Order: structure tokens, then sequence, then C-alpha cells
């Protein structure tokens, strides 16, 4: 329990510059710091009693996380408050990350596909990002590359805990039929009709695998249907393969790994870490020096 | 129904 009545108006605060999106069809602009010139992501919503359920949690899950620099930081809060025929407008307060989302950077790159070290590099850092939280009983529930950011420097950010679920125990498993259909988990699936379908952790280790997938062929599997189609399609159909054979034997059995249908057979994240693709990286400062240039020259 | 939760009750299964 957080109190939102704690948080004031921004208006000599923080300034508004341009737009930049919506990951819960909710605006985010590019935020200024007044006195001192410093860049903050700022996501300006609309608070209700409809809202104040997403707003307590997620607010309560970046206080706690956001620390750590695979994650975008929380800066803050502030409440806007306006007449009595409109809505109050919260602004939450977030680490820039000026590079924008992975599924930009694909978009906008020739042949929408990225050098598979790229792709082995982000893998590592949301896998980093994803051990953290999931360490903390945290679920992400919606990993997918309009949530994994980039900063000028290349370093990855995860963002949107919007739809992110904490569980009390480690035993603990979920039952809401939530994220993106292409980068749902079979398990996740399941509770859309069953009642009894339950889901944990092992869900956003999937998500990962079709994000790898997308930063890949240049989108998911099954892009060319329907969500309510893949929906009917991803339990049924063999666990997604890549497509070209030009990537390495190590990254095939990554996406082998990530994408295995029973959440029992499916490994763990510390286990994921361990996988050669990820273990054994050609180096840290290589890459994203190398990733960094691309960015600067796809702006 | 293909979209879960969304934006306060906006296509909630
Ligand atoms: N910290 C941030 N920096 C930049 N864009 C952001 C940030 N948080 C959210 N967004 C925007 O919102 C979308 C999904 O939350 C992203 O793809 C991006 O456009």
């Amino acid at each position: 329990e957080i109190d939102l009545s704690a948080l004031r108006d921004p208006a000599g605060i923080f300034e508004l510059v341009e737009l930049v999106g919506n990951g819960t069809y909710g605006q985010v602009y590019k935020g200024r710091h007044v006195k001192t010139g410093q860049l903050a992501a700022i996501k300006v919503m609309d608070v209700t009693g409809d809202e104040e359920e997403e707003i307590k949690q997620e607010i309560n899950m970046l206080k706690k996380y956001s620390h750590h620099r695979n994650i975008a930081t929380y800066y803050g809060a502030f409440i806007k408050k306006n007449p009595p025929g409109m809505d109050d407008q919260l602004w939450l307060v977030m680490e820039f990350c000026g590079a924008g989302s992975v599924t930009d950077l694909i978009k906008n790159t020739k042949g929408n596909t990225l050098k598979e070290e790229w792709i082995a590099y982000i893998c590592r850092e949301i896998l980093r990002g994803l051990s953290h939280l999931h360490q903390h009983k945290v679920i992400h529930r919606d990993i997918k590359g309009q949530n994994v950011l980039l900063t000028e420097n290349a370093e990855v950010k995860l963002v949107d805990f919007g739809v992110s679920a904490q569980l009390d125990r480690t035993v603990g498993r979920r039952n809401t039929f939530i994220g993106t259909p292409y980068w749902m988990a079979p398990e996740v699936i399941a509770c859309d009709e069953n009642p009894d379908a339950t889901y944990d952790f092992k869900s956003d280790l999937w998500s990962l695998g079709i994000t790898a997938i997308e930063m890949a062929e240049g989108a998911p599997p099954l892009c060319d249907m329907h969500p309510m189609r893949a929906l009917f399609l991803i339990p049924r159909n063999p666990a997604p393969r890549l497509k070209s054979k030009k990537w390495s034997k190590k990254f095939q059995s990554f996406i082998e790994s990530c994408l295995v249908k029973n959440h029992s057979q499916r490994p763990a994240t510390e286990q994921l870490m361990k996988h050669p693709f990820i273990r054994d990286q050609p180096n840290e400062r290589q890459v994203r020096i190398q990733l960094k240039d691309h960015i600067d020259r796809t702006k | 129904w293909w979209x879960g939760s969304g934006x306060s009750s906006t296509x909630s299964g």
C-alpha cells in the first residue's frame, strides 16, 4: 500500500517535450527536468478506481526492482489534478532510453534482421533482468521487443510492469490469461477457457524465445495470422524453430531450450544463463560498442 | 477475447 495523495503537481518540476508511444495505451513523452535539464521518460496516464489496481502494483514493483541496470529506473510520480469536469493525470518518471525499442530498431533496419551476436547480447541482458525479477518472485508476463528498450550507449533496459505479477510464495502459480498472443506461452493460453490452468515464472522464458525469433526473422512466429488463431495454434503446432539455417548451432539449441511446450520440461532462468549461447559471449563491451554504432547510424 | 487485461478492463477475455 502506497499513498497516491502524497504525490504533488508537476507544473514547475518537469516539462513534456514530444510523444514517444504507449505500452498500456497510455501516452509517453520525452520529459525534461526544469532546473538541471536532465532527460527522463514520463508516462502520462488517467487515474480512476478502474486503474488504481495497476497503479498500486506497478509503482511498488518499480520502487523495489527498477534499481537494476537491465530495467529502466523509476525516478518517481506526480498527479496533475484537473477541474471537476475532467480526469486526474498520473505522471510516471523513468530512465529515458533514447534509442527506443528493439522492435523499432528491427523496423528501421534494412531487411528487418540483426547480427546473431546482437541477439545473443540483448537476450543475455533480458535474461539477467528476468533472473533478478524471478528470484524476487516477480513475473513480467508481457516480454517482447516493444518492452525491451535501448539507451544511446546501447545498454538493454526492460519497461512496462503494468501486467506484472508479485507472488507471496516461491511455490506459487498464477491463472490470469494475460500478455500479447504471439509471445504468450501455452500454459498461459490454457488459462483462457480452463480455470484449473495455472502457470509461473517459466512463461517469461518462452516469451524471450519468441522475442529472440522476433529479432532474427523480423517478427514473431504466426505474425501473418489473426491473434485469436495464433492462440489456437501455439499449443497445437510444433514449438517454433528458426527459418534460416545461416544461424549458429548454439542459437538453434537456445531457441530449442526456451520454446519447450511443457513448463515442467522447460528449463528455469538460472539454467538459461548456463547455456552456451548465453554463458560464453564474445565480450559485453565488444558487442555493445558494435550495436551502439548501428543505432547511431539508423537514428 | 484474444487480448487479456489492458487499460482498465479493455477487452478482458
Ligand atoms: N523509459 C522509457 N524510455 C523511452 N520510451 C519508453 C520508456 N518507457 C516506455 N516507453 C515507450 O513505451 C513503449 C511501451 O511501454 C515503448 O516501446 C516506448 O515507446
